[PDB]
């Protein structure tokens, strides 16, 4: 018996859970994926909402997902609007 | 030219135009002897 | 103190010459510079060992120059300690002494590396130095080809017609040759089920897979890059490579249409070997009865010797230039056929951070790998044999002949090339030469290299196998006849092409001085004794 | 097989943060693409060092000689011109149809 | 360490004893009295003394080519040591041996 | 010696005989 | 000031090639009938001297071979590698009969006693150890320099041991305490290599900064020899007190032991298929009758010079 | 040797085939940072392998200090220093422009309100003129001098390599003018008449000046680049005496 030559295992670990659960956490590392572009764009246009949505205040336009508002980038044309 | 093919692909000159024809070029491997010869003999 | 036992070499070897260039760097520091930035000078020499791994160009224009040429210095040792590794360890694992899984991976990943950066280096000499295949040289192997394909009448394959007879016939022959692959049905991968999912929806569906296969045909000259690996046979690597399924769909449907209408056409003369009608074994009873039935083959009383030649092509695949080939297939196929050979070998080679792009070689990960290297034998046979030979060969195009038949014993001793096969590129050719003719042969072999000290019986590659009674008899006379066929044979081949070795190559005479006829075709080693003998 | 413009950003973002070799990676957070599909897709259409202009007479002009001298290699084509091979390739048809 | 009491076994006495240098074995009584020069040029002087109808034509008349293996000759050229392992003539033996 | 931080990636000519070559070959 | 004698200059005459790694030391056999280079190869090769020929080579050594020496009066090869481990070889049986071992780092130098015949290695640990060569026992373990120590060498004078190391000082070491009893720290570079003069009871040492010699017992500071000031790797002395100088930049500079008088500077050639960085000069050494050079440089080449012996005063003046 | 050598039996339309082929047919520039070819030849095998190491080349505007141009503009004798540490393209432009009078006998090229005044360009529209090479000098705007301050003299530009002869002098702080026009330096003399003229009346159609700040004649009173020039024909003098 290879021991030594075994596949990467370790006792006490529990396993690969369900899909569901590797979904949500990529939703949740898009989510700061999302987040880090927000803090780097510093925008204020960005705002969360009590329920968990996404709003755009220079357009007020409501997002329910984080590539939504990233692809709100008309926007510039409200923005401009609202800057007058 | 008659182009140069990539079989030979003669990259540095040799060894006698680099140092000179002067200096003895010693391109020298593989022993001379085998391993059981001794290096400086024993008395017999 | 520990020992440095074998688990703890690289590590104390990368930390002895971490440690020397620490010691080599501390030195040409003059007064001032607070930044030395020892650990910047670590980054640059890991992020340097590590483009010379990847073979990228490295180079960062802000770096002192004793410190880069330290840097260089350094990097060449380890270069050094790494190639002389492997070649260490291939030579043990050759020899089957050291038996490890983690060696043989890291030898196998070191080789590979190695060979994809000779591959690169080769790419790229051959497009910054130019064609190796000259000009004149090409034009005349296409005038050849041009004379043969209006000797043989040769209706040329079209393009694929859209409404085929037996197109759902060559897919089901096609997935055939896909699905058996995946026979195992194993946990697979997500790429191996997305390629059976993608087999599944051309079984359910065959008509849109046609009409995508005929739409890349007209269309698609641009394709993925493939990946690349290899097996290690313990004494050499062989290459496997990795092509988008939706294109090995498409190359495996066509492979088989352009198969099918070579054999419509007839365009394989049968000395062409591997046929699908017979075994290797039958093929070996084939050629052995072939020179069993000639007449008067035996007799060799006043000098008719028998030269049995076994040779390769050698590097057959690496110098096909692949604008020559697309004019060479142009006469061939529909161009838009011939520009999708093209552009189907203008691809990326790729093993992990190993890129770059094929360009003069050939890649055998195709499926019409097979008959394009079949055809390019084919006109090999062309050039050595000759045209008028090889009609002697066939036959006429209208009645041709077998792989072993002729139209009479007049036209096998009309030359002395009497009997050919060929097996992809190992070339099998009997001889039946006249005294004068091997007199005259001699001549100008010595003629061209004179040898006082009659040196060449010693260069002579035998049979080690069977016993020297068996071994063919090693005098002055059929030594250098033997060699003299040889330098006959080289000096038709042109090395722009491809070249044979004598090491490589197996010439046995037979004559009334040695009466055993010596051979190695597939596996199977034969010496041949005259039951007169 | 389909790219839509949230994969595209997410793509950018992955790259832009994880750098360029890491392909795994950026793998694990594209569902449904793998590494070689999102190299691809970065390299060949995502790349904002690709050439992303409109053709010189000059660009042109090579396209149309290179592809009349050397026929139908657009991997060998496209790094002498700075394209791309799929634009190279598109420009030369086109440049084929204006000519037929 | 003048306190331990662990004992390897490469530890244990062994090859005690000192062989020192006969006179056959270049002692150095007469290393002394030797003078290497003179021994030195008529060395290196003994090895640079021993450094030395119908008729056809030609059956092999159908071919293309003739005479290719003209300038065929290996000699030197593989002993030229190159001390660069991409460019090494054993390392490319190497490859071409090991790689089919 | 000033020394610039090193940043990781980790964390052309072609011969005109080809020209004349295909020219040859079209002719 | 006064005009300093003519030492006639050096002509190479034969270059060996034939090592893939890179040539650390060179040792010559004292009978002046072979010599033999340990390499970065980890490869000890027998040579000849006079025909050139590739005698013998072994290997065995699991790192680099950093030093190679041939007792003088006993029949033993003691071969110091990176490998924290020195082998000595009965050349009768050509084989490794002796172990030492001990360094807690890869030893870089060792020297042993010309009549005493105790060893002496210096390691990246930054000490020395003194072995007895039959027992293999370190009998002694030399400490006080901070940096790796580069350089010893062991002489019969007083004082016995003198330690070269990278930390800018040369420690002058009472053998029979194991204690150092001189420390020079005037060098303002890594003292990489010291040569002994045989018979005036003097020293020098080779750096980046400069070159210096002293004089026996207290490290009296002689002379300071400017020029050659690249990292000195190796210096030989001969006879004559023809100085030989050789840095990691591939230069021999040769010099007038009294004086310091530079009379020649000759860059070498490299290999071939070579870079211009593999021009490094790892050991230079004189033959036991002083008419060859041996330089060990890092294109793995070596290069025999002999005497430039057409040279006269007046076509190879000597300047002030 | 010929080309039919290593050849037999040729063709007919081979021959004309080839007949019709043969018809139709440096002491200031060590940098000491080396160039990358041999490094990058090196770690790869994609490019001709270099063995020797080769330096990097560097004249760049070697330049002494800041120069100092009195414009005889039209509200006085305004002088402005142009700094070539700070820009030495927008130096060389300037130094160019006082030379070959493209600030010289020109007028005023701009004015904001109380912003930026532009003068020394013979065009008169914001970046006309006629820098060192030409074509107008590449614009880049230095931090340690830049488009902020009183007095604060800018190479004005559209954009980079845009900056010829107008030299913005700004009245006040601003950051449209930094990184988009080349600071060149800030005005050394004429402060008062620098801050009129920049309160003088402009139309903001073009932001230019009615009452342009027109420069009939730049005394050098001190000039960094034209001390450049003649620091590199000195340069090249001391190797023409030789080798001329």
């Amino acid at each position: 018996m290879d021991f030594q030559h075994r596949p990467g295992g370790k006792t006490g670990s529990g396993g690969v859970a369900s899909s569901s659960e590797s979904n949500r956490d990529r939703r949740e590392r898009l989510r700061q994926l999302a987040l880090e572009t927000i803090d780097i764009n510093k925008d204020p246009y960005f705002m969360k909402n009590h329920l968990g949505s996404y709003e755009c205040k220079l357009c007020l336009t409501l997002h329910n997902n984080e590539g939504s508002y990233l692809a709100h980038t008309k926007h510039q044309t409200n923005l401009a609007r609202r800057a007058a | 030219m008659e182009v140069v093919l990539h079989e030979d692909k003669k990259y540095y000159p040799t060894a006698e135009e680099v140092y000179g024809p002067e200096v003895e070029t010693i391109v020298q491997e593989e022993d001379t002897q085998p391993l059981t010869e001794p290096i400086i003999k024993p008395v017999k | 103190a520990k020992t440095v036992t074998k688990q703890r070499v690289e590590s104390h070897f990368d930390l002895e010459l971490r440690a020397a260039v620490m010691h080599d760097i501390l030195d040409m520091m003059p007064e001032g510079i607070k930044q030395n930035k020892a650990r910047t000078i670590l980054q640059h020499l890991s992020e340097a060992w590590r483009c010379w791994k990847a073979n990228i160009p490295w180079k960062v224009p802000g770096l002192p120059t004793p410190i880069e040429n330290m840097i260089l210095r350094y990097v060449k040792a380890k270069a050094d300690w790494w190639t002389n590794t492997a070649h260490y360890n291939r030579e043990r694992i050759r020899r089957g002494a050291t038996v490890d899984k983690t060696v043989c991976k890291k030898n196998l990943g070191r080789l590979t590396r190695l060979y994809l950066k000779a591959e690169q280096e080769r790419q790229h000499n051959y497009l910054k130095d130019g064609p190796y295949i000259t000009a004149e040289e090409a034009v005349a192997v296409y005038t050849t080809t041009v004379h043969w394909l209006e000797s043989r009448r040769f209706s040329p394959i079209p393009f694929p017609p859209l409404s085929y007879k037996h197109d759902t016939k060559l897919l089901i022959l096609a997935l055939e040759r896909l699905k058996e692959a995946y026979s195992v049905k194993s946990r697979l991968n997500q790429s191996q089920r997305e390629e059976l999912g993608l087999i599944e929806q051309a079984y359910d569906n065959p008509h849109e897979a046609l009409s995508r296969i005929k739409r890349h045909l007209l269309t698609q000259r641009a394709f993925k890059e493939v990946g690349i690996e290899f097996m290690d046979l313990y004494s050499h690597l062989v290459p496997v490579y990795d092509v988008e399924p939706l294109e090995k769909i498409t190359d495996a449907y066509l492979d088989q249409y352009l198969w099918y209408e070579a054999d419509k056409r007839r365009l394989f003369p049968p000395w062409i070997k591997p046929a699908d009608t017979e075994p290797p074994p039958l093929l070996v009873y084939k050629w052995c009865q072939g020179i069993n039935n000639l007449q008067d083959v035996w007799e060799t009383s006043e000098g008719e010797c028998n030269v049995m030649l076994e040779s390769r092509f050698e590097k057959m695949y690496e110098k096909i230039d692949l604008t020559l080939l697309n004019r060479l297939l142009r006469l061939i196929v529909d161009h838009n056929i011939a520009d999708y050979m093209t552009a189907k070998n203008n691809v990326v080679i790729n093993y992990k951070d190993m890129n770059h792009t094929n360009s003069y070689g050939i890649i055998r990960g195709l499926q019409f790998a097979s008959f394009i290297v079949q055809y390019y034998g084919l006109v090999m046979d062309l050039l050595v044999l000759g045209l008028h030979r090889a009609s002697e060969m066939a036959g006429p195009p209208q009645m041709p002949n077998d792989f072993l038949s002729f139209q009479d014993i007049a036209t096998e001793a009309a030359h002395p090339i009497r009997l050919f096969c060929r097996y992809i590129d190992r070339i099998h050719i009997f001889f039946r030469f006249t005294a004068d003719e091997a007199r005259d042969l001699i001549q100008r072999y010595l003629t061209e290299h004179p040898d006082p000290n009659n040196e060449n019986i010693v260069g002579y590659n035998n049979k080690k196998c069977w016993p020297r009674d068996a071994r063919m008899r090693l005098m002055k006379h059929d030594v250098n006849l033997g060699r003299a066929v040889f330098w006959d044979i080289k000096n038709r081949l042109p090395r722009s092409v491809t070249t044979v070795q004598w090491e490589n190559s197996f010439v046995s005479v037979y004559s009334k001085d040695n009466p055993n006829l010596l051979f190695n075709m597939c596996g199977f080693e034969c010496r041949i004794l005259p039951k007169c003998r | 097989g389909v790219w839509r413009n949230t994969e595209d950003e997410i793509l950018k973002a992955a790259v832009m943060k994880y750098g360029k070799n890491q392909w795994s990676r950026i793998a694990s957070l594209l569902h449904r693409k793998s590494a070689k599909q999102c190299k691809a897709r970065w390299y060949e259409w995502l790349d904002p060092s690709i050439k992303k202009t409109e053709w010189s007479r000059e660009e042109e002009e090579k396209l149309l000689h290179l592809a009349k001298l050397m026929p139908t290699q657009w991997r060998t084509i496209a790094p002498i011109i700075g394209r791309t091979a799929a634009q190279c390739l598109e420009h030369y048809e086109f440049l084929l149809d204006k000519a037929a | 360490s003048q306190l331990s009491k662990q004992y390897s076994s490469r530890d244990l006495p062994s090859h005690t004893k000192i062989k020192y240098r006969q006179t056959t074995q270049d002692a150095p009584e007469e290393v002394r009295n030797r003078d290497f020069r003179r021994e030195l040029e008529e060395r290196e002087r003994a090895a640079a003394r021993e450094k030395n109808f119908k008729v056809k034509r030609r059956w092999d008349d159908d071919v293309v080519f003739k005479n290719c293996a003209k300038g065929v000759d290996d000699q030197k050229k593989d002993k030229r040591f190159v001390n660069d392992t991409l460019r090494s003539e054993f390392h490319k033996k190497f490859m071409e041996k090991y790689i089919k | 010696w000033k020394i610039p931080p090193c940043i990781s990636n980790w964390k052309v000519h072609i011969n005109e005989n080809f020209a004349k070559l295909a020219e040859a070959l079209y002719i | 000031m006064p005009k300093p004698q003519w030492h006639p200059p050096w002509k190479l005459y034969r270059v060996i090639s034939g090592h893939l790694g890179w040539v650390r030391c060179i040792a010559v056999e004292p009978g002046n009938q072979w010599f033999v280079t340990g390499s970065a190869d980890r490869t000890i090769k027998i040579w000849d001297l006079a025909s050139g020929k590739l005698k013998l080579s072994l290997t065995g050594h699991i790192s680099t071979v950093r030093g190679v020496i041939v007792s003088t009066r006993s029949p033993y090869l003691f071969s110091c590698g990176e490998d924290k481990q020195v082998k000595c070889w009965d050349l009768e049986y050509n084989k490794v009969i002796r172990h030492y071992h001990g360094h807690l780092s890869a030893v870089y130098g060792l020297d042993l006693h010309p009549t005493i015949d105790v060893l002496v290695t210096c390691s990246r640990d930054s000490t020395a150890r003194i072995w007895d060569v039959r027992t293999k026992a370190s009998v002694h373990t030399l400490s006080g320099h901070t940096n790796a120590v580069a350089t010893v060498r062991c002489q019969a004078a007083e004082p016995q041991i003198i330690t070269g190391s990278h930390d800018t000082t040369i420690r002058l070491w009472d053998l029979v305490a194991g204690k150092t009893r001189v420390t020079l720290t005037n060098h303002k570079k890594s003292v990489r290599a010291v040569v002994l003069h045989p018979r005036h009871y003097t020293f020098a040492s080779g750096s980046p900064d400069n070159i210096k010699q002293w004089k026996f017992p207290d490290g009296s500071f002689i002379q300071n020899l400017s020029g050659h000031n690249a990292i000195i790797n190796t210096l030989t002395v001969n006879s004559d007190g023809v100085l030989v100088s050789g840095a990691d930049n591939g230069t021999m500079h040769l010099w007038d032991w009294r004086t310091g008088y530079n009379f020649q500077r000759v860059h070498a050639a490299v290999q071939p298929g070579s870079l211009d960085s593999e021009s490094g000069i790892f050991a230079c050494a004189f033959d036991q009758s002083e008419s060859r050079l041996l330089t060990a440089e890092a294109d793995k080449t070596i290069k025999v010079y002999r005497e430039d012996d057409t040279a006269t005063e007046e076509t190879h003046p000597v300047s002030w | 040797q010929d080309p039919s050598y290593y050849l037999k039996n040729t063709n007919a339309e081979t021959r004309e085939t080839l007949q019709e082929l043969y018809k139709e047919f440096d002491k200031l520039n060590a940098a000491h940072y080396s160039t990358g070819k041999v490094s990058a030849s090196f770690t790869s095998t994609a490019m001709v392998p270099e063995t020797t190491h080769e330096a990097a080349a560097i004249r760049y505007q070697f330049v002494k200090k800041k120069g100092y141009v009195r414009l005889h503009t039209n509200k006085g004798d305004l002088n402005l220093e142009l700094h070539c540490d700070l820009t030495p393209k927008t130096c060389e432009n300037f130094i160019r422009l006082c030379k070959k009078h493209y600030y010289d006998g020109t007028i005023f090229h701009r004015s904001i309100r109380n912003f930026v005044i532009q003068g020394g360009d013979p065009t008169g529209t914001g970046t006309g003129g006629e820098s060192y090479w030409g074509k107008p000098f590449k614009d880049e705007f230095r931090p340690n001098l830049s488009h902020t301050g009183r007095g604060i003299l800018s190479m004005a530009n559209s954009g980079p390599n845009s900056n010829r002869s107008q030299f913005f002098i700004t009245f006040r702080s601003c950051a449209y003018l930094d990184k988009k026009h080349t600071i060149f330096g800030r005005v050394v003399g004429g402060f008062d008449v620098l801050t009129a003229m920049e309160n003088v009346e402009s139309d903001p159609k073009t932001d230019r000046p009615k009452e342009e700040i027109r420069i009939d004649a730049t005394t050098v009173f001190v000039d960094p680049y034209e001390e450049a020039d003649a620091q590199i024909a000195q340069e090249r003098k001391t190797q023409l005496k030789v080798a001329p």
